């Protein structure tokens, strides 16, 4: 009669900091574009959505 | 220095060593390999900082910590593995491709080994296999552990050391249990030989209603050290977390080199390519189509041969292992 | 202590070596191999039991037994084999899997080694490959080589030794072919130089009518020793039995630690079972029906997979690894 | 003497060692390697024949030419490499199978090593694999490498070494550089530090004009030497060939021995044959017609097996493994 308790869990491995996935879940898609305007002689760059 | 149960000893048989592997880790893009035995390195005997030796557990009822060399610890997979680094509690080491690890110690003609299963297998960084990274070729993102002994990958923690018992410390005579403590140290017992009992001696004493050896435990009190969280101890009472330490080695970004392969043949006809590949090792091509519906195929390749592709007005893209895309338009 | 034609000397040919392997045994559960060479160990110079040392063949024209020690041996098929016993005639040795066995003497810088081919394979005990006997398992049936010098597989018959020519006892001089004994020893010598001729010479003796060295033979009557029936010896004229030594190692049966897989899940349906099953290592899994036709099948698998498998009424069996027999029926 | 860069020494990186390899041949039939590294051995200190000991680079400022013994150098693929002969620029040795090359000096605790990759099989004469030239079979036409170090495979081009920059040899201090020609030696030393100049300096010269250490080189005239036209060395204005030098060990034809295989059982039937065959090893067995049309068939075969095979009143045709053609005619 001679008890013994047994015990275990999980954790994260000590380099899972650079090994790891990460779970998303994305949304509509907000597109933005860089442009190039020229128009006579002057020209631009600009961002836009 | 706790000594626990390694799974394979020298000759044949599962026993105790100082030196038993745990847990090996070997996710860096090198192939360097960490390994955590019970056993500590670049200490002396009061633990102080001592690159050339270390200590360990002794084989004896006294069970004192004992030291020894680094010139005669070895590392083998498969073959020799050449020791990088060392601090504490880790190692860590180049080795070549196997399926189990071993740690031996060799103090003249004593030898002491654990060895443990892990399929290590020969790992590379890019889209082509290679045996070596090549002198000229293209800087690429890898993770290699750093060498450096004063990084950490994390923590580990560690408690008090559980009891600790002894047969050299009991003894039976004439149907009589008497306890034998070493010299000066005072050894708690404990034991029910009818109802139970408890004390402390530091002198040879006597038990009384013990009829047997088996009856009963003794053990010294030894509350100066602490140990790891092994399997393989009976734990103490209070299992407080009380030290942590640095896991050395931390697994740190870097660059590497990559061969390039072997610059295709493009033999054009109507609307598509034959690409003629030459590539001495399993090298990966990856094309896809430029529309609505990718079609991407990726597939290894060894020695020569040639692949059709058919290429649509919307145009087909291909990467050849590590050089760069390359897109092309059909008319 | 005979000198056997080994096929492969240290350097690429066949050579004549006191340690001629001529057969192998692989067939003990733990690997462990039994050799037997035209050496023996374990023995001093008159023969008497002394471990330390063994005895040997000469490589001179007196031809006498010569000596060395244990510890110039070596045993190894791809890496170092572990030498685990040796008694006489006979070697006893764990190795790594390889496909040809080599032992070798090491008197310094005299380098004699002799290589046999034998595809030694890897094997293991149950219904799971596994690397090493795990701590934790079923302890099963098995059969390995005693380590105990002093076991018996059976017996090795012997004989007296043939005839041994040699070339240092004979010399031509101005046409003539003398005999040239070494000391004391009287020297049997026998040929035909027209007309027959034999008898013993213990001196420098002259022959007549012989007008070539090649033409005479001469050796030293050694009936004081006893030589395995080996096959490149030239026998005596009388080959009767005359010794019996015993093939030590014997194949005893003792018992064998064997892992249990994981477990499986079973996920179920109307008549039969989906088993969910995971298994780092190649394990068989064998199922049978419980009715008039088995329809038994047996397979190993790796990794993590999943089999479906209908059950009747009168029932589905299946073992999974070592895991005893599980028996269920349908509703 | 020249030193070169190994893609792989000692540790991992590609460096600079004397004894770096950069080509291997692979072609004789016993499996024989000829291999050709940087440095030259069997000659002494002034180039001399001394088998016993080799000279090779110097690892100094002044890098003067050192020696070492023959002992002291090792050859290795997948296990050590048997060495054969060696001739100056050159080496032979036979060894087991791998995917790449290692020599290895090891001046005490001073190892060097050059690895390169090379997948060394093992091949084999005749119809049938066999580890090893049996001791008994038939003798074929085969080409080994000659042991010989007196033969002559070609002549491989020297030519006088090119300029070999130093750093002990420049010095800046404040702000002015000055040259540390060793003692007695010539150098020669050049820079643009603002105009071009050029000279020779044998003892401590200070430069004019020059600001920066980087900008300016100086090393020795040594033309008394002639080295090979490695691709990691810098060459001299005029690479005119000036040298030639043999390449030992000639691929010279002789005659191997090897296995017959077991003989096949002819089971017979109306117009045809089924010949049982047992081969413990692959053996090519090749079959054609004595036609108009052959319908040749060849293959390799392990184990014991049984073919089919139509005979018309033509006939057949069988080869199996070595043995000589055998011809049929049906009925």
């Amino acid at each position: 009669e001679n008890t013994q308790l047994s015990e275990a869990y999980v954790e994260f491995a000590p380099d899972c900091t650079i090994d790891h996935a990460v779970a998303l879940k994305v949304h509509t898609a907000a597109l933005k574009v860089g442009l190039r305007i020229v128009y006579g002689n002057t020209t631009a760059h600009l961002d836009t959505f | 220095p706790y000594l626990g149960f390694c799974p394979y000893c020298r000759h044949s048989a599962p026993c105790f060593s100082p030196i038993k592997i745990e847990n090996v880790w070997d996710e860096s893009d090198d192939g360097s390999i960490r390994i955590q035995v019970s056993a500590q390195f670049g200490y002396n005997q009061a633990g102080t900082a001592d690159v050339t030796k270390f200590r360990y557990m002794s084989f004896d009822h006294d069970h004192d910590i004992k030291e020894d060399s680094m010139d005669k610890i070895a590392i083998s997979t498969s073959g020799p593995c050449r020791r990088l680094g060392h601090k504490g509690y880790f190692l860590l080491a180049q080795c070549p491709p196997g399926d189990s690890v071993t740690v031996s110690i060799t103090s003249g003609a004593s030898e002491n080994s654990c060895t443990v299963e892990k399929k290590i297998r020969r790992k590379f960084v890019g889209r082509e296999e290679y045996l070596f990274p090549p002198v000229h070729g293209k800087l690429v993102k890898c993770h290699v552990y750093d060498h450096l002994k004063e990084t950490s990958a994390g923590y580990i923690t560690m408690h008090r050391p559980g009891p600790h018992a002894y047969k050299s410390y009991l003894e039976e005579a004439s149907g009589e249990v008497y306890i034998k403590p070493p010299s000066g140290k005072n050894v708690t017992y404990e034991c029910k030989c009818g109802d139970y009992s408890t004390g402390i001696v530091s002198t040879r004493t006597k038990m009384n209603g013990c009829t047997k050896a088996k009856q009963c435990i003794a053990y010294k009190s030894d509350q100066t050290k602490w140990v790891f969280n092994s399997p393989d101890l009976i734990r103490h009472t209070d299992h407080s977390v009380q030290g942590k330490l640095h896991i050395p080695f931390r697994l740190t970004p870097t660059v590497c080199p990559v061969p390039l392969a072997h610059t295709p043949t493009v033999t054009k006809w109507f609307k598509g390519i034959t690409l003629h590949l030459t590539a001495t090792r399993p090298t990966l091509l990856t094309t896809r189509k430029l529309g609505l519906r990718a079609d991407a195929t990726a597939e290894w390749i060894t020695g020569t041969t040639s692949r059709n592709f058919s290429v649509g007005r919307e145009g087909l893209e291909y990467v050849w292992g590590n050089h760069e895309p390359v897109r092309v338009w059909a008319q």
